């Protein structure tokens, strides 16, 4: 039935451009509204626009007027989103999305599954992996905390798992905070009982695609 | 007035 | 311009209770002529994009659930979840289709209200092997405690601390709906060397106090 498929992750350096398309299935593409909407990171949706492929008629919200341009391309079924001159704060999740009914304005469905942009100077670099220590000796009767500071990767995202996925129970691994320096950093940790710290051996499994970096760390 | 969405939004 | 106020930003139910979020537009979207209201409700999970629960206000997609409903018209309407469920939990978002740009809501982020539960507050020193490295990172844990309001205040040497720490929240708990708060500060190596007591306290709702973790450098 109907899909969006939307173009791959973006990582981008201020002042280039960038073309993000959005590929239709499933439907008449010329006699649907289709448009986009940009979430930046923990906030909410915001319209930026739609096209209409059959006569290529826009419709643009006025923060995005002028900074973006909605283009379509009937003959392949697809819609692009695009910038001249990226900055850091396009860093966002831009969704595709079909108006729900044929011809007229109106709500959107179905959406497509996001690209994630990220504008950065930065460049790649994984991360350092540093434990966190338990501390809480194992006679104490009661829970012990421990954990690995993943700090310093650039881009998102990075993966942790303990002991290799056996150890889900208590498991919190924090979203990234974007660090002035502008590379990434985000803790895992765990709680465990502390008559468990001698017996018991803790190993957090670090993977940083983007920079083919792989990391285990005994804590 | 009347919603654009049903007007000058409207295709034919 | 059509602007969209959502109410509130945030909104706390107990399993099984009402709960209301409201949705207030700029101008009316009841078209005379039909006599349709031109809004839609949308619910979008973490992780997620947003998906289409109601339209025309009063209209919900096929298989949304019977405890939601849409009610209102005019400037005024409420998405209502008679008996709120761990399913629910989301962030909602109202939308106008009557005139472009089709202009979302802010938000309103639904999350389970349960007992008032303390934070477990757990502090690690930075390790020596970051300390290697011209950076030391000095991490405080609070777990598992709900509402997710919380405060962490650095100390060094008694020194109020300000600028140099970073936060990060996890997703309340799909089990026992608590959250978990990760604050990182940084200090340059030779800085965390030239001092000795580094102290975080935290104050929650759950505390009768304040609660302060401490460590001596090098024990």
């Amino acid at each position: 039935q109907v899909q969006l498929q939307q173009s791959g992750a973006e990582v981008k350096k201020p002042g280039e451009s960038l073309k993000i398309s959005c590929e239709a299935s499933g439907y008449s593409f010329t006699n649907y509204w289709i448009g986009w909407v940009r979430q930046m990171p923990g906030k909410g949706l915001e319209w930026m626009g739609i096209i209409y492929p059959g006569d290529s008629d826009t419709r643009y919200s006025p923060p995005f007027q002028g900074q973006v341009t909605i283009t379509a391309d009937r003959s392949i079924t697809t819609a692009y989103l695009e910038w001249s001159s990226l900055k850091a704060s396009d860093t966002a999740m831009y969704y595709c999305a079909r108006v729900g009914r044929p011809s007229k304005g109106g709500w959107f469905d179905p959406w497509g599954q996001g690209t994630l942009v990220t504008v950065s100077s930065a460049s790649t670099k994984g991360p350092s992996v540093f434990p966190l220590a338990p501390s809480s000796k194992s006679t104490s009767g009661g829970t012990a905390a421990l954990g690995c500071l993943v700090k310093d990767y650039f881009p998102e995202p990075v993966t942790v798992s303990w002991n290799s996925g056996a150890l889900t129970s208590g498991v919190h691994t924090f979203p990234a905070v974007l660090q002035s320096s502008g590379l990434y950093s985000l803790s895992s940790v765990v709680t465990v009982p502390s008559s468990s710290l001698g017996t018991q051996t803790y190993i957090c499994n670090v993977n940083h695609k983007p920079s083919n970096t792989k990391v285990d760390k005994r804590v | 007035e009347e919603p654009g969405s049903e007007t000058s939004d409207a295709k034919s | 311009d059509i602007q969209m106020t959502q109410s509130p930003d945030s909104l706390a139910v107990s399993l099984g209770e009402r709960a209301t979020i409201n949705c207030e537009s700029s101008q009316t979207l009841l078209y005379s002529s039909n006599e349709k209201n031109y809004l839609a409700w949308y619910q979008q999970k973490p992780g997620q994009p947003p998906k289409l629960l109601i339209s025309w206000a009063s209209t919900p997609e096929s298989g949304v659930p019977d405890r939601f409903s849409g009610s209102g018209s005019g400037t005024s309407f409420t998405l209502t979840i008679s008996s709120l469920q761990a399913e629910d939990v989301a962030v909602y978002y109202c939308q106008q289709y009557y005139n472009s740009p089709y202009t979302f809501g802010q938000g309103t982020r639904l999350e389970i209200k349960r007992t008032v539960a303390a934070p477990s507050v757990f502090i690690f020193p930075p390790s020596d092997e970051q300390l290697k490295s011209g950076t030391a990172s000095v991490v405080c844990l609070l777990n598992n405690f709900y509402p997710r309001e919380a405060k962490v205040q650095w100390k060094v040497d008694n020194a109020l601390q300000s600028g140099n720490s970073q936060e990060s929240v996890t997703e309340q708990d799909s089990k026992d709906s608590t959250y978990s708060l990760s604050s990182t500060l940084t200090l340059s190596k030779a800085d965390y060397e030239k001092h000795k007591v580094y102290a975080c306290e935290v104050t929650h709702q759950g505390l009768s106090s304040p609660v302060t973790k401490s460590f001596n450098r090098g024990e």
